[PDB]
């Protein structure tokens, strides 16, 4: 009807609109943004990576850019921005050929098309670098941290990423190693030089005073149980109406519990882990501080990613009440560290774990609040670009730099491919070619000029060469220190393809009553 | 009150049904468009639907007209499978043809009359077309993977349909008919395992068994029991007050954890080591059941213990105080298996016979679900297969040549009805229309030369319209039963007719 | 307020009355359309029939109201007739109009409308005078079943329904009593039958089911003691209320109700019954007592249903536990569970071999509406037949008996000195309204299908030929066997002229718009 | 579609009954008189039905067909122009209801005159004749019909006159039809209505010539319409002036030509010529014409074109347009030409006795003040017309409107006897006379509903009873106060009003 024609160029005006104010990525471009909100709150925004997963739309076409972002950095944790952006030029393509008179149905078909010739190609400019060899992945990582903030910091990061990595690994190109298992504390104190790679499994958490088990020996405690004592789960008649009666429930209940938790200890209990749900008030607030005097370590109110780390890696598996005494499926462990450094900081570390043969972790420090944030995103990007080698290796150009490489290459495979598809393709070829002058177009006055002439630079260099995007001028782009994974731009195709091709698919008006 | 004139009615009818009638419509046939589902107006959500039953539902209906259309459809697909599509889009093709009639001016009985009659000779047709391919029980194997594989497709789905063709070939063949939701009980988690679906031998049960009751029962003998406490029992002795002040809070949560240990000695007193009841309880009255030596196992299915039921001789039924009343079932052991990489207690001592479970694996809830319903309409169409085992060749093929016999005798029989048997015939060329182009071919045509090849007796080509071609049915297995077609196109002319019957609404 | 007076309120009177006319004549005859209505409550709502069409619309003017209360009496006395009384009504202010505009006062007309009506009554005598003995009767009855069934939509495998009519209207009446009985007779509907499986009930079903399976599924003949005890919570109106606290106080409650209740069972098997009829029914620990001094019990009857049960089995009335006797027990033949057809229709027949007063039609579909409709079509099925039963004059329906009228009414009108005249043919076209209609419906022109019957009834002058109302290409009304009863046309004749003459009576009307509800 | 002429048509109906409607209140003796607006600003004071169409009508098409069914009706009754105009609008009214129901205007054109056909039947059983040979049975009809009409006062005197013009124009017992061609109506100056007369010959207006001879007995008539001088120059004449010499010139010819044409007359023997104006002949000359009365031939110079193709039927006095045609045969035989001054003032040629084919009789038409002139000439219109319609169609029926109820009410029954799609058609029609003599009623004062649903009454029982009488108002027979109007004047009446609604039924 009209309902079908009149919504997909709609949807497709609408995201492609914020996908053009949204490309001024890469370097320094477009005017900064104070923002007052919907709500009424003052937001200040840098960072196109940041936005991206932070922003919030509610135009059913423009959300699928929001979720793009994240999708990406669950398997590459690169380019993140770069996958929108380029999603934006086969919306771009979309337009042109609903003119044309070629139906919604066949440009679906053909970016599949696009997609299987293109990563191909890409796998065939790439220079093939092993995956588990420390040299090639040095550099890699220097590549990563020298586009991001840290210049200084630099020098630190290369080399722990390699070994972090390094544990977790499967010799295999097939898919493994992921941040599922590579597992990222804050911690407040240290610097980025005392930064610590500990390849068991080390948990995130606030341990009560200082004066604690610093020290070999721990059997690892998964509880699930409140105690029983006066006035919890056990028997009283002692009724109270007044604070002396208070005061004496309260003595004879803190009392019967110091001598539950030496039972505790007669486990080899120095860690013990509380649920993250009560089943009355769970351990009492007094427990607490007299599991301290034991020596053993304390979290009520648990964070989620611990019981999933714990029950996964160790083995650890849940125990009887202790009056009852713990049933002993606990897994093993070795060491009870309450990390102090600097005069500050508060964690868990447990060395001599069992493990499948995965899962290390990666502290993060820092001496100010903001100290930490500068060396936890550098490192994040750093730990995942070695990662990204693992899951399928190999190096090609970054910054997006063969995505307009890629172009040439694939306009010659679409004509002589000399189907329906072919048009829709070539053309794709053309707005992969948009995207640096895109970026610079935003910002200033003049824009039609440099726009044209930054297509012809890189053209002209072949097959093998091109326009820089982290130095600008016309050199090799393969192998120079501006590279990026295969899986990176592969899996921005990948992942765009899918999410654009939605678009054309729907038909007619839909909104859920 | 309100009074929609004679007219309005009718043209409130037309668009109110074949709005929603273009939803469904692009699914349907081989691949061409698909639905994704905009969700504003409850929650704001993308939705990736393929299947009729998400797509009809969950977008209301407030055109008056839509509402019995939408309701007759749905259970359809219960019974019949893949009714959903199939029924509201011929439903709304034909309100199309009908809204010509009108302005032209005929009268709407001779509509319903003309299609009715042209309903009467498609039936006709579809069993002249249809012919056995179920006389030897190896090829009537053969017969229903094609049926299988054809809607299984055209419905996303990873790689679990590629088991799936195989699965409910196997499941419906063995059984002989009838249900086969107690042939097969499709247990849904999450594993380690992408898209894949394989068949379990015993019942599978998600929830890690900690504390002090042991994850390995040996020597299994179940009584069962469909009801029990939900977490603390309340009894003839298990009736009191403590509660009445605000320290008198905490003492009768201290006199519900007595009640637990009520419920143990319960069991106790039989002897029968596994107790299952079908509700969770907590962490801490495991501890109680463990020690005792009568382990509860909490969060069982209905559906995992009639699979052990059966073979064992045991019955599905509460009512316990001794284990004469409820007869037991039995496995060996009761062990726990970590499959994926989430912990699960796995019941083994019997395989198969009467019932299997399949454990399906993702990373996604909404993957499960999805394949569940695909697979589901499947089963439906090879349950009817069974019955009569003749299949009729489709893609759009069987739907043209239905058309050309009612076009033939549209001129031949009656006396008014004439220009309403045709545009019963020209609304099933509809469906071969419109996925033409979303193919790549053609539409007028498609529709126009094969048509006739088909009717002289080249039943085997047909429509292949995932590719834009002409291709053989027989070979590529584009062929769905006789029964699940016959019944959709019963469904659809009534449905329509009893909207087009409609001259007044009045709003009260 | 404004006074509306003359022009003012017979304009209002064309515009209201219309608007109920368009759906009914829509809905007219076995040929008949069905009508999908939603209520502002999101439902929606399957009609055909006229009265269901009057009680679900309001629309404005008191004169739609009229016409609703004119329907309701004509469902009980003659049954159908609720789609065709409403659209002849419309008709007469149509032509009225017409007259009024050429300068014709309404006493003119309603006197004429009146006079007309009488030359119609007389023609319609004419056709049969037979009053014939049950057992005859029942051939023509089945054939007139089918027209009536058939105008509520469908009536192919409705000929059981049909069959049991026969009995249901024989056991309740007698032949010359000149009574109604339709307030001894209980339309039951239960949802998941067939329309294909219709039963006659020749006691009462109660929808309840024996306490236990173990308790016996069989009843000697009589010994039914009705009562009204409690052998579970009878909601006291009585007032503030304690609760049990403690092990101790629940156990005494709970030994004293069931030593209670045991003694209650005795007490009641004692005096003579195999059956408790409990107004507030059986609890978990009532049916342990019940099953150990083994008497099969329902549980729970509702307050007035209790009396429903008694004067319909002729039992004799035992009000409470506290008033049993031996001498007063209820009357049965067998007390049974029975399954129809399905184990989705359950229902438990206290059914008679003795004394019936009452009979229960039990009609079953297997959804919703397809008992609503059932129901409608059944009951409207039995009353036009109890005209019929009483006196046999039959006449066939589709619109050929108003042709021939409309030419006895068209003669006569001219032969009258009085200013009436004009009126009097103008009737003779409003009679010609219902084949008029009834055409719209069959999908033919409305026109020529009249002109059609008409030639036929120039030859004979009666009604046994005509065109389609079943559709089936034949010319006929007596190889289709459409036939209405005698009374019953000549109801909707006589009644409608009678509303439209109050109508056209009143030209005073006080209200500040037009219409006021 | 036949959407735009159903709309087109409705509009053409409003508008031709709203013209209609005066001339309903302006019917019969009772009518009411119209003051009227030219586009002239003149008031026109009119209760003739005819001329109000014609003098301004509206500018849609069925308006037009109103002007043209009275004028038609002039020709072929002379009578019933008021009428006519009634039945015919009144038919209209009866028609939108035949539409709207759904009978094509086809079969409404078509029944319409099929009811003319079947009407016509019922009338003349109704008729009675009366000699058509007999000078008293014709006057009693014209006498009545008189009354009726607007004039009557001077109708006394003119009517046996009227009688006796049209008794010597019927020679058989057939009484030929008698048109106004042969009936010649001639005004003079001065002289009374017992002045008027009869005259055998023609009587011919004007006469020019007191050199000639005044009473010439065995007359020759002679007819002249070619010239007595040679052509125009520049004045009917050849000779103009510009010069002395110039007139010279053309004196030459003119001279020559003036003898021979004289001359040429007299030798082939007239002693009647009919000459015509000096604007309808191209020349003629007083020289000439001073030469051609002195030869003593009797001349009337100046007369019309219309009374020229008057005599030349009449009289046989065929054309003589040139030299060459004046032959014996042209000639007519006059038994006497004759100067009459006396009974009027001023002179006009008598010429008594004719050889004649047919009969021609003219009345000379006469009276003392302009005025009264002209009042006796339309009633001598009025007179014979009602003969001639008689004559034509021997039996006599009622005025009074009382047979117009009498056919209404048999083509009533009649149809619905037939029956057909068309029964709808023919009482329709029927119910559309029963307005016009209603009309009447109300315009003799009276209520006009409950006077015709009376009158109805009276002739389904008796027939032949009650009629619209002008002494009572209202309701009292028309048996004892005879009031007729001749067969052809209601047959009239009726075919031609079914033929202009015929038309506008047809017309897109």
């Amino acid at each position: 009807r009209d309902k079908p024609a009149q919504i997909r160029f709609s949807n497709i005006s609408a995201a492609k609109a914020v996908a053009d104010a949204i490309r001024t990525s890469l370097g320094p471009k477009g005017m900064d943004k104070m923002i007052q909100d919907g709500k009424g709150d003052v937001t200040i925004t840098n960072d196109g990576a940041t936005i991206l997963k932070q922003m919030q739309v509610l135009h059913p076409a423009a959300r699928m850019l929001v979720e793009l972002s994240k999708a990406q950095d669950i398997e590459a944790g690169d380019g993140t921005t770069s996958v929108v952006i380029i999603a934006g030029s086969l919306l771009d393509s979309c337009t042109k050929l609903l003119q044309k008179g070629i139906h919604p149905t066949i440009i679906s078909e053909s970016f599949q098309k696009a997609l299987e010739k293109g990563i191909e190609i890409l796998t065939d400019m790439s220079r093939p670098v092993e995956l588990s060899d420390r040299e090639t992945l040095l550099n890699s990582a220097t590549t990563s941290l020298n586009s991001k903030v840290v210049s200084q910091y630099s020098s630190l990061l290369s080399p722990m990423s390699v070994n972090a990595v390094m544990k977790v690994i499967d010799p295999a190109t097939a898919t493994s190693v992921d941040l599922r298992d590579i597992k990222i504390v804050k911690k407040l104190g240290g610097t980025i030089d005392d930064c610590e790679l500990v390849e068991g499994l080390v948990l995130t958490q606030k341990v009560s005073n200082s004066g604690i088990t610093r020290v070999e020996k721990a059997k690892i405690g998964l509880i699930q149980f409140c105690l029983s004592a006066p006035k919890t789960d056990m028997d009283n008649q002692i009724v109270v109406s007044d604070y002396a009666q208070m005061d004496r429930v309260l003595r004879e209940e803190r009392a019967y519990i110091l001598n539950l938790v030496k039972q505790i200890k007669k486990t080899g209990c120095n860690v013990l882990l509380i649920q993250k749900s009560i089943l009355r008030d769970a351990l009492s607030d007094l427990a607490l501080h007299f599991l301290n005097k034991m020596k053993i370590m304390v979290i009520k109110d648990i964070e989620r990613e611990d019981i999933e780390f714990i029950c996964k890696t160790i083995g650890t598996k849940p125990v009887a009440h202790i009056d009852q005494f713990t049933a002993d499926m606990l897994g093993s462990a070795e060491l009870a560290e309450e990390v102090n450094l600097n005069g500050s900081g508060k964690l868990l570390k447990i060395t001599g774990c069992a493990s499948p043969g995965k899962t290390v972790t990666i502290v993060v420090r820092g001496s100010n609040k903001l100290v930490i944030e500068e060396a936890e995103r550098s490192i994040h990007d750093a730990l995942c670009v070695i990662r990204c080698l693992v899951k399928k290796r190999a190096l090609i150009a970054g910054g997006g730099a063969p995505e307009i490489e890629l172009a040439l290459r694939l306009t010659e495979y679409s004509r002589t491919l000399s189907g329906m598809e072919s048009y829709c393709v070539r053309a794709f070829a053309d707005a992969m070619e948009v995207i640096p002058s895109t970026l610079a177009e935003n910002a200033g006055l003049n824009p039609i000029s440099t726009v044209t002439e930054l297509r012809n630079r890189h053209a002209q260099g072949e097959k093998t060469a091109g326009i820089n995007v982290r130095k600008g001028g016309i050199s090799n782009i393969l192998e120079e220190l501006v590279v990026q994974p295969l899986l990176v731009s592969v899996s921005a195709l990948t992942l765009a393809t899918e999410t654009v091709r939605s678009i054309l698919k729907i038909d007619d008006v839909v909104n859920t009553r | 009150a309100d009074e929609e004139r004679a007219e309005t009615a009718r043209l409130t009818s037309f668009i109110g049904a074949i709005a929603i009638g273009d939803l469904v419509k692009s699914t349907l046939g081989p691949k061409g468009m698909d639905k994704i589902l905009l969700s504003s107006g409850r929650d704001a959500s993308l939705m990736v639907t393929n299947d009729g039953a998400t797509i009809l539902k969950n977008i209301g209906v407030d055109n008056p007209a839509a509402k019995v259309l939408v309701d007759m459809s749905r259970v359809q697909d219960d019974e019949v499978g893949d009714g959903t599509t199939s029924v509201t889009v011929l439903a709304a093709e034909l309100l199309r043809e009908a809204e010509s009639l009108i302005a032209k001016k005929i009268h709407p009985q001779t509509i319903i009359a003309g299609w009715r009659e042209a309903t009467k000779a498609a039936r006709e047709a579809l069993l002249s077309s249809a012919v056995d391919h179920g006389s030897d029980e190896v090829k009537f194997r053969q017969d229903l993977m094609n049926i299988a594989g054809t809607t299984l497709s055209s419905k996303l789905l990873t790689h679990h349909k590629d088991h799936f063709t195989k699965l409910a070939v196997e499941a419906v063949l063995r059984l002989k008919g009838s249900g086969n939701l107690e042939a097969i009980h499709i247990i849904k988690k999450l594993g380690g395992s992408l898209a894949d679906s394989y068949l379990d031998e015993g019942f599978l049960l998600d929830k890690k068994i900690g504390v002090n009751q042991p994850k390995r029962i040996e020597n299994a003998k179940i009584l069962i029991a469909n009801t029990g406490m939900d977490t603390d029992k309340i009894k003839i002795f298990g009736s009191r007050v403590r509660v009445d002040s605000t320290a008198k809070v905490a003492e009768i949560e201290h006199a519900e954890k007595e009640k637990m240990k009520e419920k143990v000695e319960r069991i106790l007193k039989h002897g029968i080591n596994c107790f299952i009841n079908r509700q969770l309880i907590y962490n801490y009255p495991e501890q109680l059941f463990g020690a005792a030596g009568v382990m509860a196992i909490e969060h069982a299915d209905f559906a995992g213990v009639e699979r052990l039921a059966l073979v064992t001789g045991g019955e599905i039924a509460s009512t316990f105080d001794h284990p004469e009343l409820v007869k037991l079932g039995s496995c060996k052991l009761i062990e726990e298996v970590m499959i994926g990489e989430d912990k699960l207690i796995h019941f083994s001592g019997v395989a198969l016979g009467e019932a299997c479970t399949i454990v399906l694996r993702g990373a996604t809830q909404q993957i499960l679900d999805e394949a569940e319903r695909s697979l589901h309409d499947a089963l439906c169409v090879l349950a009817q297969t069974v019955k009569d085992s003749r299949t009729v060749y489709g893609g759009g093929c069987s739907e043209m040549l239905m058309a050309h016999a009612v076009t033939q005798l549209a001129n031949r029989t009656p006396g008014k009805e004439a220009v309403a048997m045709e545009s019963y015939a020209k609304a099933l060329r509809m469906l071969p229309t419109i996925i033409a182009d979303n193919a790549g071919y053609d539409s007028a045509d498609l529709v126009a030369q094969l048509r006739a090849a088909h009717s002289e007796g080249n039943t085997t080509a047909g429509l292949d319209m995932r590719e834009g071609t002409i291709g053989d049915m027989a070979i590529l297995g584009i062929t769905e039963s006789f029964q699940v077609k016959r019944q959709v196109l019963l469904s659809a002319a009534e449905a329509a007719e009893v909207i087009l019957r409609v001259d007044n609404i009045i709003k009260a | 307020k404004s006074r509306l007076m003359g022009l003012e309120a017979l304009k209002s009177h064309i515009m209201a009355a219309k608007a109920v006319a368009n759906t009914m004549r829509t809905s007219l005859g076995p040929n008949g359309l069905d009508k999908m209505m939603v209520d502002k409550d999101g439902d929606v709502t399957v009609t055909n029939d006229g009265a269901t069409i009057l009680s679900m619309m309001d629309v404005d003017h008191q004169i739609a109201k009229l016409m609703v209360e004119l329907s309701k009496s004509q469902d009980d006395e003659i049954g159908d007739g609720t789609t065709g009384v409403v659209v002849l009504a419309g008709a007469l202010l149509e032509e009225a109009e017409q007259l009024l505009d050429r300068g014709i006062h309404p006493i003119r007309i309603a006197d004429g409308y009146e006079q007309a009506a009488r030359v119609a009554i007389e023609h319609l005598d004419k056709i049969s005078d037979s009053v014939l003995v049950d057992i005859k009767d029942t051939e023509p009855l089945i054939q007139t079943a089918k027209t009536t069934l058939g105008s509520k939509v469908v009536n192919s495998c409705h000929r059981q329904m049909a069959e049991i009519a026969v009995n249901a209207v024989l056991t309740v009446a007698d032949m010359e009593r000149r009574d109604v009985d339709f307030e001894l007779i209980k339309v039951e509907g239960k949802v998941g039958g067939r329309l294909e499986d219709t039963k006659l009930i020749k006691g009462v079903i109660v929808d309840k089911d024996f306490s236990h399976p173990q308790m016996p599924k069989k009843v000697e003949d009589a010994k039914i003691a009705i009562l009204t005890c409690p052998f579970e919570p009878p909601k006291p109106k009585t007032k503030h209320k304690l609760d049990v606290t403690s092990v101790e106080d629940y156990k005494a409650l709970q030994k004293y109700e069931k030593e209670k209740f045991e003694e209650m069972i005795q007490q009641i098997k004692e005096t003579g019954a195999n059956l408790a009829i409990c107004q507030w029914g059986f609890d978990d620990e009532a049916n342990h007592l019940l099953l150990q001094n083994n008497l099969p019990a329902v549980r729970w009857v509702g307050g007035p249903e209790i009396e429903l049960i008694a004067i319909a089995t002729g039992g004799r009335i035992v009000p409470r536990f506290s008033e049993l006797t031996a001498e007063k027990l209820g009357f049965a033949g067998l007390v049974q569970e029975i399954s129809f057809g399905t184990t989705k229709d359950k229902m438990l027949v206290i059914e008679q071999c003795k004394n019936s007063r009452a009979v229960t039609i039990f009609i079953r579909g297997g959804n919703k509406m397809i008992i609503e409709e059932a129901k409608r079509s059944l009951h409207d099925a039995l009353c036009v037949i109890r005209n019929l039963i009483r006196d046999n004059r039959v006449v066939y329906g589709g619109g050929a008996a108003e042709i021939s009228c409309a030419l006895a009414v068209s003669q006569e009108a001219d032969k009258c000195p009085t200013l009436e005249q004009y009126a009097m043919r103008a009737f003779a076209d409003a009679l010609e309204v219902i084949p008029m209609a009834l055409s719209e419906n069959s999908g033919m022109n409305p026109i020529q299908t009249m002109t059609e019957v008409r030639a036929r009834q120039v030859k004979e002058m009666n009604p046994a030929l005509g065109i389609d109302c079943l559709h089936k290409g034949t010319n006929d009304m007596k190889q289709q066997h459409v036939i209405e009863t005698l009374i019953g046309k000549k109801q909707q004749i006589s009644l409608a002229t009678q509303m439209v003459r109050m109508i056209l009576k009143i030209d005073d009307i006080r209200k500040p718009g037009e219409s006021e509800e």
